[PDB]
């Protein structure tokens, strides 16, 4: 069989820069390499076939080069909607194999994470539970600290951090910190507070609310 | 134009079998090879095998010999793939993709089929609204959201007012714990449409076929 | 008086090239490269020689010795050894007729391709012809083309729809009628063999000079041509890449044994007849040794001649020579290789010499093919025959033409497969086993070593005695049992043969050797007295 090796699992680039992804094959391939684009949540889409040739319905900014074992997929002007995982695949010998995949992440300027805390709704108090939610929207980069505070004490149990994939419009990450608690414990504390530490500013953003019917 | 419509998600117990369809349209069905590519969660693409629609000329991979069985129907231009002896590794997203004979590229793909091989019971999602407090300062934009707790498998869809509008909706990936998933969604809408108009989040669960709609109330 | 002694050959080199020319044929050129490529690659060289050293060479030498010692035909030689096995001499005859029913028609195709290779623009290059369909897509056309399940190439179209004309038949069921072009071609071939056989070994010994030396020249030209083609290393890599795990499969050994048996061709009566016309004190050991070792070497270089061109073809397309060399039949030569030649400079030249090479590959072998039978019949019915040789040779050539009319049909290629794989093979292997047993276990191997010791002056080594006693009969037995245990499922040109095809193959197969058991019963039922006395007077040779 054939082993299509993509050494760089992740590559960083900016909007407008020239980015090139490499693909290493096992044996000599001549000009039998296809490049597919898979956006997060969509099916793969064929972009290049036979090393350099573009498929119908593919912008001119996507090119291809190489002749032998090492091949290169080049993007001239990177757009915000070009955020996807790129795969290379040989199409000469049976079976047809694929590469590891190179998730092309977009590098941009820093953004302040809008933090928004939310009290457990009445439908959940009716069911018998209460989860305080802390949303962190529109920031960059991905690295960001989230600290919880029930009543001034750093709460650490029952916290789940969920990072989304990068955005395809403004290239800003978003995450959700969840503090899941019981109703009995929720009705014994009043003002919850979640704070977030990012690199945009040294002072962590602090959000607080009261249980007494807001 | 060229459309390949597969079947919906499937939740099956380990050891059973599952068949996935692939309805083709927009091209001469008897002209192109029909292929099946397996994509694992977080892994790369993995070509399973192809089939010639004219006579059912299958060509499997040595790694899938005896694992997958490809069939085809010319009367309705629809391909099928059956998987037996299902394990945890088979829980992945499967595609069916069109391909010529030479050069052997995959020009058109299907939307995919989320397969979950587990014995966990199909749990209906608990939809709890995540409304901003009544003591917050209404600025130029308010951030709303809805919460989905406890469901299996990863088959859930959270929409906002029938998809209008959703120019600021952030959906957070589901997290698995104690055999049940939990996710959340949010939406940033201006202060000149809330709480004046009606903003309602819809939570659909195709695995349990349960659609619960909850309206946000401050 | 009258005849008395028989004639003898005109020169050592003539018989040395006659046997080499008979041994080398189409299969040496294309069957050995394919079977070597798909069964371990270069590692197929290892069992191919073992089946030669232990199986092929002993049968070749033992047949050439018996032939040069007894100087009798394929039929009359059994009267002087084991009369009950005289039916063998008849069986082979029938066998030959089946082979001659198709082996020439193949050449006919090449001939029809050769007479079609004199144009400045080769017919199988463009699609604007009278036989191409709307699926025909060729090169020197708009680039970007993508092949479709229904798309076809001008070469495949030219073979399928013009010369072979196989689209006009639905299979073995409906194959008529006959193509007059290939009938005239096979008539020209039966004429070029007529004037090369009718005079006896004199013309087949003068014509062999050309028929046996031309293929090496043509192979040389194609070799130095294909080595210069870009990307030809891929075909050589696929030809010689060792895959030793294939050697673990018990199948590749059977493939090698069968391949070296036909290619060597013992047991057919050709070597018997060719050896019959020679000096009694002439050496046989060196002759057999050299000829066989050349026959193998020639196959070995032919492998390069094919795979360099197929490597270039994989470079022009997209690699994995196995993909471009999937079909193991005449299509590998008449379509693939031809399409590769058409895209080269001096295409007319390499086409003329290629098809001419094919014809010259075939001619020497059918020369011999008929020579053995003619010798057998003339030696079995003396003075009732030999009144003229041209009469019998004509009756055979004509008989082969009428026997080839079934193959000259539109679905003639279907019949070719049926005849080539289900009929001749298992019967030739069977009669070869019977002959090897009769000479080794009935006439006596000690007396055989005494006859060689009389002719050559020295008794054969223990390696050969132990080969004839046990190694060779088990060598044929393995192939026969392997075939009979699982006959291959026949398929040709997207057409699977019906399930009853094997019955037809066995009918053709069984109708060939009905004479050996019915002749054993005939002589056993004609000779009076007890069955022990009849089989004792039937197994022991005539005393005077
Ligand atoms: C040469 C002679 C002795 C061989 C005869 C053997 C007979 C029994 C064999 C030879 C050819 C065979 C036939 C080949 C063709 C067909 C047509 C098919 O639609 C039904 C099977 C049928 C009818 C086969 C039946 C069996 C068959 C008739
Ligand atoms: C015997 N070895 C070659 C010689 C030519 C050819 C052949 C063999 C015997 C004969 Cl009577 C004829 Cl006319 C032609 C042949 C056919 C099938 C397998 C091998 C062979
Ligand atoms: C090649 O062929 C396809 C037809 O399937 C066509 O649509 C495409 O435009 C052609 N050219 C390229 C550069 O892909
Ligand atoms: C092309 O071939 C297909 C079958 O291979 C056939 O059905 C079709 O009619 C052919 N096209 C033309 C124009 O003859
Ligand atoms: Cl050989
Ligand atoms: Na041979
Ligand atoms: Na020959």
């Amino acid at each position: 069989d054939i082993v299509m090796t993509q050494s760089h699992k992740f590559m960083s680039t900016s909007v407008g820069d020239r980015v090139s992804i490499t693909c290493k094959a096992s044996q000599d391939v001549s000009t039998a390499v296809a490049w597919y684009q898979q956006k997060p949540g969509q099916s793969p889409k064929l972009l290049i076939y036979s090393a350099s040739y573009r498929y119908t319905g593919v912008p001119d900014r996507f090119t291809g080069s190489g002749s032998g074992t090492d091949f290169t997929f080049t993007i001239s002007s990177v757009q915000a909607e070009d955020l996807a995982v790129y795969y290379c695949q040989q199409h000469y010998s049976i079976p047809r194999t694929f590469g590891g995949g190179t998730k092309l992440e977009i590098k941009r300027a820093d953004a302040a994470p809008t933090v928004s805390i939310f009290p457990p709704s009445s439908e959940q108090l009716t069911s018998g539970g209460a989860s305080v939610v802390c949303f962190l929207n529109n920031f960059y980069p991905k690295d960001i600290n989230v600290k919880w505070k029930i009543d001034g004490s750093e709460r650490q149990n029952g916290v789940l951090n969920s990072w989304t994939d990068q955005d395809s419009k403004d290239s800003t990450y978003s995450m959700s910190s969840t503090l899941t608690l019981t109703k009995d414990e929720y009705e014994r504390h009043n003002s919850y507070t979640c704070e977030a530490t990012h690199k945009t500013s040294t002072s962590p953003i602090v959000k607080s609310f009261n249980r007494n019917e807001c | 134009e060229v459309q390949l419509q597969q079947s919906g998600p499937e939740l099956v117990k380990p050891g059973a079998s599952v068949k996935i369809s692939c309805k083709a349209s927009g091209y001469t069905f008897t002209d192109y090879y029909m292929n099946w590519v397996k994509q694992s969660h977080g892994k790369s693409l993995e070509w399973i095998g192809n089939i010639n629609p004219n006579n059912g000329g299958t060509s499997y991979n040595q790694k899938f010999k005896g694992k997958a069985t490809l069939t085809v129907d010319k009367s309705s231009t629809t391909a099928y793939m059956e998987l037996r002896s299902l394990t945890s590794e088979d829980s992945a997203v499967y595609y069916c993709t069109r391909s010529p004979v030479r050069p052997y590229y995959f020009d058109y793909w299907g939307q995919g089929t989320t397969l979950t091989v587990s014995s966990a019971k199909t749990t209906p999602p608990s939809v709890y609204p995540l409304a901003p407090g009544c003591g917050d300062t209404t600025g130029s934009s308010v951030t709303l959201g809805c919460l989905v707790k406890g469901y299996f498998p990863e088959s859930v869809t959270v929409t906002w007012n029938s998809g209008s509008l959703s120019s600021s909706v952030h959906t957070f990936p589901a997290l698995l714990q104690s055999g049940l998933y939990t996710m959340s969604s949010s939406v940033t809408v201006p202060s000149s449409t809330w709480p004046s108009q009606t903003v309602t989040c819809s939570v659909a669960h195709p695995a349990s076929s349960t659609t619960v709609d909850k309206k946000l109330e401050p | 008086g009258s005849q008395g002694e028989r004639e003898t050959w005109g020169k050592k080199v003539d018989f040395l090239l006659s046997v080499i020319g008979y041994a080398v044929d189409l299969g040496n050129v294309w069957r050995f490269p394919y079977i070597c490529a798909q069964n371990g690659g270069g590692a197929f060289l290892l069992p191919y020689t073992i089946m030669a050293i232990f199986g092929g060479i002993p049968l070749f030498y033992m047949e050439l010795a018996l032939g040069q010692y007894h100087r009798n035909g394929c039929i009359s030689i059994w009267r002087k050894i084991c009369p009950i096995f005289k039916g063998i001499g008849y069986a082979i005859c029938i066998i030959a007729f089946y082979i001659a029913s198709y082996y020439n028609t193949i050449m006919a195709w090449a001939l029809y391709y050769l007479i079609s290779s004199f144009t400045d623009q080769l017919p199988w290059t463009s699609c604007k012809n009278s036989w191409n369909t709307g699926n025909c897509t060729n090169y020197f056309s708009e680039d970007n083309i993508t092949w479709t399940l229904h798309s076809t190439s001008p070469a495949e179209e030219f073979y399928t729809r013009h010369v072979l004309q196989i689209h006009r038949s639905k299979g073995l069921q409906d194959l008529g009628g006959i193509s007059w072009q290939l009938a005239l071609c096979i008539m020209l071939i039966f004429t070029v063999i007529y004037f090369s056989i009718w005079k006896g070994v004199k013309t087949s010994g003068k014509v062999v000079w050309v028929t046996a030396t031309f293929p090496y020249i043509a192979l040389s030209v194609l070799l130095v041509r294909g080595a210069t083609l870009p990307g030809a290393w891929r075909g050589v890599l696929f030809y010689l890449k060792p895959n030793w795990q294939k050697l673990l499969e018990t199948g590749v050994w059977i493939d090698a044994a069968a391949q070296i048996f036909f290619s060597l061709g013992p047991g057919f009566g050709v070597l018997l007849a060719f050896a019959s016309y020679n000096k009694f004190n002439n050496n046989c050991y060196q002759d057999a040794l050299v000829t066989s070792v050349v026959n193998c070497m020639t196959s070995f270089v032919s492998g390069f001649v094919i795979f360099t061109v197929l490597g270039y073809m994989a470079e022009m397309r997209n690699e994995d020579v196995s993909e471009v060399a999937k079909d193991a039949g005449p299509s590998l030569l008449f379509i693939t290789y031809a399409e590769a030649i058409a895209n080269m400079p001096a295409s007319t030249f390499f086409a003329i010499i290629f098809f001419l090479m094919l014809i010259t590959l075939g001619l020497d072998s059918s020369f011999a093919g008929l020579e053995g039978v003619i010798t057998a019949v003339l030696d079995e019915f003396p003075h009732v025959w030999a009144k003229r040789r041209e009469r019998f040779v004509l009756a055979v050539v004509i008989t082969c033409f009428f026997g080839s009319l079934v193959t000259l049909t539109f679905g003639g290629a279907y019949v070719v497969k049926l005849l080539e794989e289900y009929a001749t093979g298992p019967a030739v292997l069977t009669v070869a086993l019977i002959e090897a047993v009769a000479v080794s276990w009935f006439y006596g191997i000690t007396q055989f070593c005494r006859d060689v010791k009389e002719m050559l002056g020295f008794s054969p080594g223990w390696f050969w005695r132990i080969c004839w006693v046990a190694i060779s009969p088990l060598f044929l037995l393995f192939i026969i049992a392997s075939f009979l245990m699982s006959p291959p499922q026949l398929r040709l040109f997207q057409y699977n043969y019906p399930y009853w095809s094997i019955i037809l193959g066995y009918a053709i197969g069984t109708s060939s050797f009905i004479c050996i058991p019915t002749y054993i019963a005939y002589r056993l039922i004609i000779t009076p007295g007890t069955f022990k006395e009849r089989i004792i007077k039937s197994i022991t040779p005539e005393t005077p």
